[PDB]
RNA sequence: CGGCCGCCGAGACCCCGGCGCACGGACCGAUUGGUCCGUGAUCGGGUAGGCGGGCGUGCCGGUGGCGUAGAAGCCGGGCCGUAAGGUCCGGUGGAGCCGCCGGUAUCGCGGAUCCUGCCGGGAGUAGCAGCGUAGUCGGGUGAGAAUCCCGACCGCCGGAGGGGCCAGGGUUCCACGGCAAUGGUCGUCAGCCGUGGGUUAGUCGGUCCUAACCCCGCCCGUAACUCGGCGCGGGGGAAAG
RNA sequence: CAGUUCGCUCCCGUGACCCCGGGCUAGGGGUGAAAGGCCAAUCGAGGCCGGAGAUAGCUGGUUCCCGCCGAAUCAUCCCG
RNA sequence: GGUUGCACCGUCCGUCUUGAAACACGGGGCAGGGAGUUCGCGGCCGUGGCGAGGUUAAGGGGGUUAAGCCCCGUAGCCGCA
RNA sequence: GGGCUAGGACGCUAAGCCGCCCGGUGGAUGGCUCGGCUCGGGGCGCCGACGAAGGGCGUGGCAAGCUGCGAUAAGCCCCGGCGAGGCGCAGGCAGCCGUCGAACCGGGGAUUCCCGAAUGGGACCUCCCGCGGCUUAUGCCGCACUCCGGGGUUUAUCCCCGGAGGGGGAACGCGGGGAAUUGAAACAUCUUAGUACCCGCAGGAAAAGAAAGCAAAAGCGAUGCCGUGAGUAGGGGCGACCGAAAACGGCAGAGGGCAAACUGAACCCCGGGCCGACGAGGUUCGGGGGAUGUGGGGUUGUAGGGCCCCCGUAUGAGACCCUCGCGGGUGAAGCCGAAGUCCGCUGGAACGCGGCGCCGGAGAGGGUGAUAGCCCCGUAGGCGUAAGCCCGCAGGGUCUCGGGGGACCCUGAGUACCGUCGGUUGGAUAUCCGGCGGGAAGCUGGGAGGCAUCGGCUCCCAACCCUAAAUACGUCCCGAGACCGAUAGCGAACUAGUACCGUGAGGGAAAGCUGAAAAGCACCCCGGGAGGGGGGUGAAAAGAGCCUGAAACCGGGCGGCG
């Protein structure tokens, strides 16, 4: 008994149609279990000043900082998840932050420091 | 319950889909003139009817009453 | 006329016919003053009609 | 539809059918059953049946008669539900299980009764349909387990109405649906004694 | 032609086994249906049409199943069903899908000078001829030259196959780089493709005037107008006056 | 080559001639040296849109299977 | 099972039609699309509830996320001469 | 086996037939769906000379389209909101911006070309021009179509100040004009039908609307709308068809203003000031409108309307409006919100299987490398604010009534009604509306109850005006599906009202799918080669309209025939 859209087709439309803000809910990614515990937050939008911990996909336990997050994509870009290029560098491989969790923050801005500390947890 | 098309068939194959010839199946003729029409025909259309007595004879004769005047009555 | 439509036709060449002032569409004729499709020069209104014409292409942008 | 597309007859003289098509292209066109693009032959109208009516003696008889269905084992056991409580079909339970309107309370209480292995049926998924209509809904949804009838504590149980396959009613709006969906009934029910009380006075 | 005898020769008729129908009997089920036995010599062609049973398709609900250790779909094979159609294997494919029961319909395709889409033969054929019938040798360039360029040589045209322009077209102009496409054939050329660039006005014309004529306001008509003719008043009308 | 063309031949070729640009007249209306000709590949009443999915006793087509029964193509009436 | 030889029999299909192998009409081939539908009203049929009565419609209370079902309204219709 | 003669031999049988297999062509099928369609709930419920809707042209680093904007040109500024990457669709290269907080979202403001109702005049989307202001000039600012309202003056009706109009709009609505094909198997009355189509016009709802009603004669006291009455009465070649209402049950509810009698400038508009929270209100001062009558009274029914009296007697008490502090709720679409990413195994990747474990006033639905209650958006629950909206709490201001006594108040005109012709309707003698001719009454009166007239009986006041709400729609938002799913469904899943056609009116397509990541093809061999082949991807029947990849059909090969 719930109010709900039970056109999935609508909700593909919200998904893909929505406001760049309204984005930064989607990018966000569970905290590690101890943290997650801690600040009593279950998950944060990710950031580039952030160090990260890809947990599904090939790679699993594998750690890097996050180079770019890219909200039309959807994905992020993981330094050490990477392909190799057919000429002969080492080029990230994007991966969607639902496969991600973000093992360690950084907090030097006061934005992103007074929501995780109050009304969050 | 009984599929239209089950007995239609793509069975029957008919095709005339219970209709007989295919000439038939057209427009007004077949029916002798719109609904009602040929009762009236003096001429050949439907004289006689589908209608057991056959069909009653055309001049409603006698004369209507106010409603007023019509008590009620049980 | 009828056939020898090769033969006849070198008019058209003058025009009669263009983008319009007010709607834009291939209709302003130079030598009435009018324009067919939106009634520019003819009427303080738009050519619209129950059938329509210009109702289509409105709806058609909705 | 079919008033957007004119259609205009292309003659004779030609070797070719009389049958219309459009103005400068030789396409799809209106007033065709078996063109491409025309009207399809008989269309669904909004005036379509849409009401069944059955009547007022005739609804309150049906649904006595599902209710009845599950005093019975056989049905019972049709239906598919596993019961380990064999003598009690269908179950009451006291008063005071009506007031309960929390999931973790209401779940204890189960599985002491030993009716929840009941909902561990209703867990298997029936109703990832086969067929691509479940695009546009009605898809990835669980089925269907015991109905739960009280008195008391508004029209619905406020924690009841989470577990899996569980609806939940009073019976001042009980409707054969919710007894016996896809007319299968002897679906098992747990009863409150006012419920029952209230029942007696079969009314309509 | 008048007799006769032996044979040949149907799905008929006889005969074994099976199948359906009709009827009786019994049983089974929660409905429809099913089964078992008996009787039929006097039941079994079939268009219009009437009836009765099954099958399949799409989605919904309940119920109960399947799938990356391989779904649907596709192609060939195996098996079952009078049959409509079901089912299994191999290859291919790489995410969804069945059965049962109750429902429902923009529900089953051989034809409609059907509609649309794709494709073959025709053919490597006709056309690439007919009108005043045109090219050709050296040489240059280039991967590729009968048709690009230079010279020589041989012609047509001569109020036009030439020169300047109005309408109309609208970058087709001009340079450089090319040829997949386009050019009634090739193409290194081009009007194609790619990329850049170019139209400069006191004394040309537009613009001014006014014609045949037009519109507007006003007056008036009309049920009324985006309609209508007069009379006033103004304004517009020749890129060959 | 061309949805009305080509060559020879032929008529007219200072005219009731031809031609350009402007401008006027619109569908039971115009226009016609008047043929029912012409009014934009459409004329014994143009085209466009709507009525309109007109209606036709008339042509064509009408799609799964199986089982059971199995025709009449006559009569009376009818602008039939 | 494929293919082919051999024996025997067989003049398409659909439609028009009294008669079609036709010198009647239609079709190159293939794929897809393609035709007994909806409302009202009447006459039938099967099936089900109720019962000399029977059924609600319109409606608003109520319940629900919504909504159906539930219970409530009985106007009117038909039946009861 | 050799030689010789003869018979029959399959051995390399073109052309060609069939069956399968491989490749090609082609784009069917399935699955996929950022699209439709219909329903429901609300919202939207108008805009414009303060220049709209529609159209044209520019505008980006590179810009061909779409989308957005407008020379300040995919934008400028403020405030609030989310807040840590962005730079539209559009994954490139390059560079840029942003905590003095972007992109984005809301509210407000700046700029907003030209054409267009287009208003100074004409035009083929341009051009010209008569005033007046101002800077030395260029530059720049304001103006002159046509009503009403008021002035100016040679009162040339010539010009000035004030207010307006036009046109658009998705359907709906209201008022006018008004067919035919068809049906009646012909067809003229009838029917289609007051339909299609056309004109005028308004709003967010319209219209209707407080009885000159109804008429089961009994009983009612506005009007829409729904069900029903009823396919009834009734109309009609009395043929085909055509066709109500009253009433009932419901829904939603609301009543008020003039003319006149009697008063007669007591009045309204404009500007300025005072008093007052600069507001409401009241006061005063200069013009204009106004007796052809502003304003007071009053309105189905008359209350004596005038003038009287008697008693409560402006005694008494609301009811209505404005301001301003405070508090409350709604409202910038924003916030917060439970619980596994544990083990073993498969795989390219687990959202799988198996095993363990967990939350719920909360197992809806996407998404993620596959199929996830516990990975992420989210959910039951509660909450936020500027403008804006609603309410009460402190004041100020405005403001109501009741009887009988004489002619009772006079009480609506080309109306009522009659007569003549239509239109229309079901409307019959008994519809409604027009036109033509005639034409009342002073409530001491008139109309109505389905022919006329006369009597009784019962009801009710036309000819003056307004009216909330309940009822229409689908532009827009959300939610919904016994709907469709890309030869289908909207014209159109996209570069669509595009390409294109047509002088024009108008007509009008097709065109969806890589993969885990673009790693979107480097390096090496070959090739004139932008072509093409091998090697290079988890997997290239994943290699560039790239998921699957049918049939027709085309090559080759295999079997068989030849």
């Amino acid at each position: 008994m719930k109010i709900s859209s039970k056109q999935p087709r609508k909700q593909r439309k919200f998904l893909y149609n929505a406001p760049l803000h309204v984005r930064q809910k989607l990018m966000s990614a569970p905290l590690s279990r101890e943290l997650r515990e801690k600040y009593k937050v279950r998950n944060l939008p990710v950031r580039v000043g952030d160090k990260v911990r890809i947990m599904r996909g090939d790679y699993k336990g594998h750690e890097g900082k996050v180079v770019e997050v890219d909200l039309k994509r959807y994905r992020i870009y993981v330094e050490g998840a990477t392909l190799r290029k057919t000429n002969g560098t080492e080029v990230f491989y994007p991966i969607h932050p639902s496969n991600v969790m973000i093992i360690e923050l950084n907090l030097e801005d006061e934005k992103r420091k007074k929501i995780i500390e109050r009304r969050a947890g | 319950m009984i599929r239209r098309r089950k007995k239609v068939r793509k069975l029957r194959g008919s095709h005339t889909h219970g209709w007989g010839c295919k000439k038939k199946h057209r427009g007004g003729g077949s029916k002798g003139g719109r609904g009602m029409a040929g009762t009236g025909k003096r001429n050949k259309s439907k004289w006689t009817w589908t209608i057991k007595y056959a069909p009653d004879h055309l001049g409603k004769r006698g004369f209507s009453r106010p409603p007023e005047v019509q008590r009620e009555v049980r | 006329m009828g056939s020898g439509t090769a033969t006849f036709g070198k008019r058209n060449s003058t025009p009669t016919h263009i983008r319009c002032r007010r709607c834009g569409r291939v209709s302003y004729n130079v030598k009435k003053g009018y324009c067919a499709a939106c009634g520019f020069g003819r009427s303080r209104r738009l050519r619209k009609y129950r059938w329509s014409k210009k109702w289509k292409k409105k709806k058609n942008a909705h | 539809a079919g008033k957007r597309r004119v259609t205009e007859n292309i003659g004779k003289g030609h070797s070719m059918a009389r049958v219309e098509r459009l103005k400068t292209p030789p396409r799809y066109a209106a007033f065709v059953p078996f063109a491409r693009g025309g009207r399809r032959t008989h269309p669904p109208k909004v005036e379509k049946i849409i009401w069944e009516d059955i009547n007022k003696k005739e609804k309150r008889l049906a649904l006595m008669s599902a209710i009845a269905a599950t005093a019975n084992y056989d049905l019972v056991r049709a239906r598919g539900h596993i019961i380990d409580n064999v003598p009690q079909l269908p179950l009451i339970v006291v008063d005071d299980l009506q007031k309960v309107q929390k999931t973790r309370e209401t779940r204890e209480i189960f599985k002491k009764l030993g009716i929840w292995d009941d909902i561990v049926r209703a867990k298997e998924k029936s109703g990832v349909r086969a067929g691509k209509g479940k695009m546009r809904g009605r898809r990835y949804k669980k089925a269907k387990g015991p109905l739960i009838v009280v008195g008391k504590n508004e029209g619905i149980v406020l924690g009841a109405r989470n577990h899996p396959g569980v609806d939940v009613v009073v019976v001042d709006n009980l409707g054969v649906e919710h007894l016996a969906p896809g007319t299968h009934p002897g679906r098992l029910t747990v009863w409150t004694v006012s419920a029952i009380e209230r029942l007696r006075e079969l009314y309509g």
